[PDB]
RNA sequence: UUGGGCUCUGUGGGUGCUUGGCCGCUGGCCAGACCUACUUCAAAGCCACCGGGGGUACCUACCGGUUG
């Protein structure tokens, strides 16, 4: 992959190998270096317990 | 008593001949035949049921040459036939299928006549026979010709162990060439190799592998059997 | 006199080359004289230059009356065959961690072999270039190769994670839960995965985003794999059918009725002409899968096979419970009905390791066999392609050309909406 | 690191190439030329360069007209190593072989090295037949035509005999005999290898007097320093050392002594067996059959030093007389008692002298 | 290290078996 | 595959294999003269248990996804499921004198079936998690 | 009569060139989707014109 | 004659000469009277299924399974370099002398 | 006690109670052998893990339909 032309580029906008949208600007992983969280898994664990605690905060 | 077993226990027994006496040495099995080896007679029975087919006596001429010390052998192409090795000198060519003394062959330098022990050969028609004044000898057996003779016991101390090495490979003082003997004796605990190429040099000796049979002391050495284990290193 | 024989090679040339029946027949009339005669010269000269092909084919031959193809050891093959790829005989032996899928590139020229209790690797095997090892910890459903050599992904207990040529986790793809089988789409970047619970997922690998998640209701699925004639995608399903699918119609596309049981492997032609499948009911059929049609009395296994691959010619791959068998002629495309193989050629024995997977190369005349014990390759003379195109795909490719290459692709990314079952449908009526 | 190991195994196993880095930087190797102007270098301007060469090779010596035939023939430029079943891998490396034996003499010249060069740079014999090249090259160790050698050899792809090697092809510098005889000592690897080169040269009648010499050279320090190693004065020790080393050396000197035709490492093998019983407190029966057998390889130009080594034999010899087959081939020699007066001038001959006579008295 | 044996596997070998001398 | 389950005769001359791939098989001891050893055909799943019953003609085999069948001879008399909501049949033990099947399940739940003809004893619920053996 | 097939690089690079050898085979089999890629490409012309 | 030495000059340097190139590269005591009387049919059992030249042969005597037998016992193994003097070569060939 | 010492490396056994190597296994093979048959009857349903708030044009799912 290098580094795409100008018309090569055009034709590829919405192109990267790398950062996709699904992937979340990829802020798993910054925490998960970050922190030292030596399992991703373990990471998805404490966000879905962040995001039913949270939206217990919301329908309060 | 001759017993048969599988996986550990008794399968089968086997009928020995009512005119037997003498303790019984050499079981061997090739062909349709298993064939058991006492002292001065051989009582092959059928393998396929089991059954006693005949007796094998040798003959005698001054009551030691009817004893049979080398054991018996079969060769891989060999058809019925059963190569004994005697007290005399002398190594017997038996049909064992129809029983009869086909073929006899005499020893090298007859001042040494005892067949201690006897082993077939990788090549084909060829033997390792092993006489107790100390030569090896290995032979054709349908030329009746010499192909190598060696002299590898003592006196004192004959080869009682001999084992060719069927690899393919160990000879020729690199290791590219097949031609490996390896040979021991009751009296000492050390196997010895042959290069048997060019003239059938010796390459090496261990020395104690097994402990030797001591003279005023109280362990139990000295060494009982070698075998390449076939095809192998 | 031999101006018969010119129009014997007018039809071979045509048949081949030719795409067409052919137009039959003012101002429209000339100019369609004019394009009918640029495409006769145009089958006739690709037939002319199919005589500058390099490489010729790997056979063997049953040169007596009774010494027979399925009898060869490959202690006669190695011995009878060229040096460089009798280094491509080899093996590995990797015990402790589970059966090893294995999945080459398409230009064969790495594999990854995943390992069951987590233990993937990806390499370069001639050179013995060993470009990543990661333990990965968990199980492993399933890993691959994705456009290049240089992205894989692997089908995790959970999720489905893509891993640059170092072995780093690029991303975890979270959308994609239990994905049990997975396929590349090439042509497109088409990502396709079935998981546990029955659902087909069309990632697009370069965009990003899933293109079609289709739930399919048959249950849990047991096989998959791929037309590359089509990028049609057959997944196989265990009331018996081999029901096939695309990201456009949500529906199956169409189901065959294959087989009793559940249908356990899949294989398709490159040149999508047939199909090859086998499930619990030991038989092993073969498709005209133009026509729907099932060409032959079908074949017995003597074991439920776990693998199934054909060649990029006609030789086909089972890998049956512990040791696979050959099998060469089983579709000819040139005969129009089709006769049954009456005897096996070349089987690889069964020695105590019960295969996993098993693969071709795709333009070397190896097989690669993915046992519990690990990797072993196999080098059997009818298999691979002889001479390639490295516009296309090429087996020795430089930085230069993998760049060149890649972008060119990505150029030519196909749409997802492009998927049928005739693929020249693009511009009719 | 179990798959990292059995790939790397597989890696330096390979004797091909698959990248374009690995054409280049395998095309690159030469002794004449230098890398950057080896590498963009077709086969067909090697063989005009080396052909050259292989014309004066043939003007200087005669026996090159099959190599002609088959190894530097004008269809020999289109023979790829790689793609050549192990039938002709093997026949090849026979006429490899041959050749090189055949060409180890002329070596300092540049019409051999341009040869050599062409086997090199097609057939690479560098990277196929290393421990005759290695045979071949190893007498002219100190030539800096070696220290190219040691530059384009694979580091991986020599014999465990020569991989003492290494830090003079990491460090590129020619090395010792001193390093040389100093390994020929610890390893029997060694010795062997250099008289099994040395000897297979022999029976092909293609020797010359530095190989002969180099060889004796390295048989005398090596077997020098095995004695002084062997020794250890526990009795079952030195007679378990005394048997090996028969057992090593052996073979060797049983062919070496015999060699009538070559009369060089006839004188050789003479001087190894003088250094044996002169320094080695061998047995009486093991001298016996040194002489017997320097007896029976005997020759009219070997005559004078082998009257030598009869001299140290039977002066170191323990017991009185000698046996048979010596006073015989003694009887005859043509000029016994002045041909051992003047050795007498500067040795022993007394013991040798009295084992004749004394011999004599029982004949 | 050069020269260190190799971990002991058994090889195979195709041997002849006897049972069809008779 | 694997072999789950393993039910003898009365008389202790055949043996009957419940599977972990989708079959049962019938086996012998010695071999009979007119006998085949043969193998019952295809499930969903796979089968939890084949048992016998006092007279050794029909064959009862019961597999994961719910499904009982009856065989006689070696085809198939009537299979016969029954419907469950969200749980797969775990376990289930026969009394060939009495003809009745237990079948414990993933829900917590047995299910009790009096079987020449398929008829609900009985069911009910002991856990919430699933029945074992 | 066991023949493989056997390429070495010298069909990438003959060995003392750069020509970067591009051998080509046109059997359809090898190239798929031909008015597919060349609707794309044709898509592609549109859009750079 | 049909190649003239001009033709065949044109052969080697036009064309190739891999096949020269290659071409050059490749330059009793005893007897049995049973095995008259020890016949086998060759395709009775599985491991004496492939000694047999042609399909059709099973009426095979003692000699002649003895051929076929020889020759697959060189067929697994083949004959052996060695079963195809000098004082020091005997002294090590002999025994006697590797003593304690 | 007619040498010693550190360090590193390799191989074999051990670190859980001893029932064989392989196959298309009630039998056969470990030198293999034979290779491609046989067929009356597609399928029973349910279930099946994406972090929180929010948007809904297009696709998809589901619900209610509408003509042709």
């Amino acid at each position: 992959v290098r580094k795409l032309k100008y018309h090569e580029q055009k034709l590829l906008k919405k192109h990267d190998f790398i950062n996709y949208k699904s992937d979340n600007n990829h802020r798993d992983h910054d925490v998960i270096r970050r922190y030292m969280i030596q399992k991703p898994e373990d990471y998805h664990k404490y966000n879905r317990l962040c995001g039913s605690l949270r939206q217990f905060a919301h329908r309060l | 008593g001759l017993w048969v077993f599988q996986r550990g226990k008794k399968v089968a027994e086997l009928p020995l001949p009512s005119d037997l006496d003498q303790p019984i040495k050499q079981i061997l099995i090739f062909g349709g035949w298993i064939v058991a080896c006492a002292l001065t007679r051989i009582e092959v029975w059928k393998a396929a049921t089991l059954e006693h087919y005949t007796t094998i006596f040798p003959a005698a001429s001054k009551k030691g040459d009817n004893e049979l010390t080398g054991g018996a052998i079969n060769m891989p192409t060999f058809l019925n036939k059963i190569f004994v090795g005697r007290k005399d000198g002398w190594v017997e060519i038996w049909n064992v299928s129809t029983g009869k003394l086909i073929y006899t062959l005499l020893p090298p330098s007859p001042d040494c006549g005892a067949v201690t022990c006897l082993q077939p050969t990788p090549a084909l028609s060829l033997l390792a026979i092993a006489y107790s004044g100390g030569p090896l000898v290995i032979q054709n057996v349908l030329t009746d010709k010499t192909v190598l003779l060696l002299e590898a016991g003592t006196d004192d101390a004959p080869v009682t162990s001999i084992s060719f090495r069927t690899d393919g490979l160990g000879a020729g003082q690199d290791g590219r060439k097949d031609g490996v003997m390896a040979t021991a004796t009751s009296v000492s605990g050390d196997v010895t190799f042959w290069d048997l190429n060019k003239g059938g040099r010796i390459m090496g000796v261990l020395r104690s592998a097994h402990n030797p049979p001591s003279r005023h002391n109280i362990v139990r050495g000295g060494i009982s059997k070698i075998e390449f284990l076939a095809g192998q290193p | 006199k031999a101006e018969l024989d010119r129009i014997r090679r007018y039809k071979q040339a045509q048949k081949k080359y030719g795409r067409g029946p052919r137009v039959d027949i003012k101002k429209l009339r000339r100019t369609l004289t004019n394009l009918e005669n640029k495409y006769k010269t145009a089958a006739l000269k690709a037939k002319e230059a199919e005589i500058l092909l390099e490489n010729q084919t790997g056979f063997l031959e049953p040169e007596g009356e009774l010494e027979r193809t399925y009898k060869v050891r490959q202690d006669e093959i190695v011995k009878e065959v060229a040096v460089e790829v009798a280094q491509k005989k080899f093996e590995l032996k990797l015990t402790e961690l589970g059966p090893y899928t294995c999945e080459y590139s398409r230009n064969g020229r790495d594999l990854i072999l995943a390992g069951r209790k987590g233990h993937v690797a990806t390499m370069d095997w001639r050179e013995g270039k060993l470009g990543c090892e990661l333990q990965l910890g968990e199980t492993v459903r399933d890993a691959r190769f994705l456009h290049n050599n240089q992205f894989f992904a692997v089908a995790q207990k959970k999720y489905v994670y893509i891993y640059d040529h170092n072995g780093v986790e690029i991303h975890c793809l979270r959308k994609h839960v239990e994905v049990s089988h997975m396929e590349f789409l090439p042509y497109h970047f088409l990502l396709a995965t079935l998981s546990i619970s029955g659902q087909l997922k069309y990632q697009d690998t370069s965009t990003g985003q899933i293109v079609a998640e289709i739930a399919t209701k048959h249950g849990t699925p047991v096989s998959l794999t791929q037309n590359p004639y089509n990028a049609i995608l057959h997944i196989g399903q265990q009331n018996g059918t081999v029901t096939l699918w695309s990201p456009n119609s949500t529906d199956p596309l169409v189901k065959l009725l294959a087989h009793r049981g559940p249908v356990r492997s899949l294989a398709v032609d490159r040149e999508g002409r047939y199909m090859v499948s086998t499930g619990q009911d030991n038989k092993m059929c073969i498709w005209d899968i133009r026509n729907f049609k099932e060409a032959v009395n079908s074949y017995f296994t003597r074991a439920p096979a776990t693998s199934v691959a054909i060649s990029d010619t006609g030789l086909t791959a089972v890998g049956w419970g512990t040791h696979t068998t050959i099998w060469k002629g089983l579709f000819n495309k040139e005969r129009p009905v089709q006769v049954k193989v009456d005897s096996p050629y070349m089987t690889w024995g069964g020695q105590g390791q019960v295969v996993e997977r098993v693969r071709w190369c795709p333009f070397e005349d190896i097989l690669g066999i993915g046992h519990n014990e690990g990797f072993s390759s196999i080098i059997v003379p009818g298999a691979g392609e002889a001479n390639y195109d490295a516009l296309e795909v090429n087996p020795f490719e430089t930085k230069k050309q993998r760049q060149e290459g890649e972008v060119k692709a990505l150029l030519n990314k196909l749409q997802p909406e492009m998927i049928a079952l005739d693929p020249n449908f693009i511009g009719n009526l | 690191s179990s798959l990292a190991q059995q790939l790397a195994q597989i890696a330096a196993n390979s004797r091909s190439s698959f990248n374009v880095k690995a054409l280049k930087a395998s095309h690159s190797k030469s002794l004449i030329w230098e890398p950057r102007v080896a590498v963009s270098q077709t086969f067909a301007e090697i063989y005009s360069q080396c052909y050259e060469g292989f014309k004066e090779l043939c003007h200087l010596d005669s026996r090159f007209v099959p190599f002609d035939a088959t190894l530097f023939s004008a269809q020999s430029q289109e023979v790829d190593r790689t793609q050549m079943t192990a039938e002709e891998n093997a026949a090849l490396d026979k006429r490899v072989d041959s050749f090189l034996h055949l060409v180890g003499s002329r070596l300092r010249l540049m019409p051999a090295i341009k040869a050599v060069e062409w086997l090199i740079r097609r057939f690479r014999i560098h990277e196929f037949n290393t421990g005759t090249l290695l045979a071949t090259f190893l007498p002219y160790h100190t030539i800096p035509a070696f220290v190219t050698l040691l530059s384009i050899l694979p580091v991986q792809r020599i014999p465990i005999e020569y991989r003492f090697l290494d830090p003079y092809i990491k460090s590129l510098t020619p090395p010792p005999r001193a390093a040389i005889v100093q390994q020929a000592t610890n390893r029997p690897d060694l010795l062997s290898a250099i008289s099994r080169y040395t000897l297979d040269s022999c029976r092909a009648k293609q020797e010359y007097p530095g190989l002969i010499s180099f060889w004796g050279g390295i048989m005398a320090e090596a077997v020098n320093g095995m004695i002084d190693k062997m020794r250890s004065g526990r009795r079952a020790i030195q007679l378990e050392n005394d048997h090996l080393l028969l057992q090593q050396i052996g073979p060797v000197l049983s062919e070496a002594m015999v060699m009538k035709d070559v009369p060089g490492i006839q004188i050789a093998s003479y001087m190894v067996v003088a250094i044996l019983a002169a320094k080695g407190s061998l047995n009486d029966n093991i001298l016996t059959a040194f002489m017997e057998q320097l007896v029976h390889g005997w020759t009219v130009d070997t005559l004078r030093p082998g009257l030598v080594c009869l001299t140290m034999l039977a002066q170191h010899r323990s017991a009185k007389q000698l046996s048979g087959r010596v006073a015989k081939a003694v009887i005859k020699v043509p000029d016994l008692v002045s041909s051992l007066r003047d050795i007498s001038k500067e040795h022993q001959v007394d013991k040798l002298a009295n084992g004749l006579v004394l011999a004599f008295v029982d004949r | 290290p050069v020269g260190m044996p190799a971990k002991w596997d058994v090889k195979e070998a195709r041997k002849y078996n006897i049972e069809a001398d008779g | 595959d694997d072999v789950r389950h393993l039910e003898w005769s009365s008389d202790s001359r055949f043996f009957l294999s419940a599977s972990k791939d989708l079959t049962a098989r019938i086996w012998s001891l010695d071999t009979e003269e007119g006998f085949v050893p043969t193998v019952l055909s295809g499930h969903r799943q796979g089968v939890v248990g084949a048992y016998f019953s006092k007279d050794q003609e029909t064959i009862y085999t019961v597999s994961k996804d719910g499904a009982v069948f009856e065989w006689k001879y070696w085809r198939i008399v009537n299979k016969h499921f029954f419907m469950q909501n969200a749980a797969t049949l775990r376990c289930a033990a026969y009394h060939a004198e009495s003809n009745l099947l237990v079948a414990g399940f993933s829900n917590g739940i047995f299910g009790l079936y009096e079987m020449p003809d398929f008829n609900l004893i009985h069911t009910l619920s002991i856990s919430q998690n699933e029945i074992d053996f | 009569k066991i023949k493989a097939l056997t390429r070495s690089i010298t069909a990438q690079q003959a060995p003392g060139s750069d020509v970067q050898r591009a051998p080509r085979n046109l059997a359809p089999e090898l190239h798929p989707f031909e008015r597919a890629r060349e609707y794309q490409r044709a898509l592609n012309a549109v859009k750079l014109e | 004659a049909e190649k003239d030495a001009e033709e065949e000059e044109l052969e080697k340097f036009v064309l190739g000469a891999k096949e020269t190139f290659r071409e050059q590269l490749f330059r009793p005591a005893w007897e049995d009277s049973d095995d008259e009387r020890l016949t086998i049919s060759l395709a009775g059992a599985t491991r004496l299924r492939k000694l047999r030249i042609s399909e059709s042969e099973d009426l095979v005597s003692g000699i002649e399974y003895a051929r076929r037998l020889r020759q697959q016992y060189l067929r697994l193994y083949p004959q052996p370099d060695w079963a195809k003097p000098l004082p020091l070569d005997s002294f090590l060939r002999d025994a006697n002398s590797f003593k304690v």
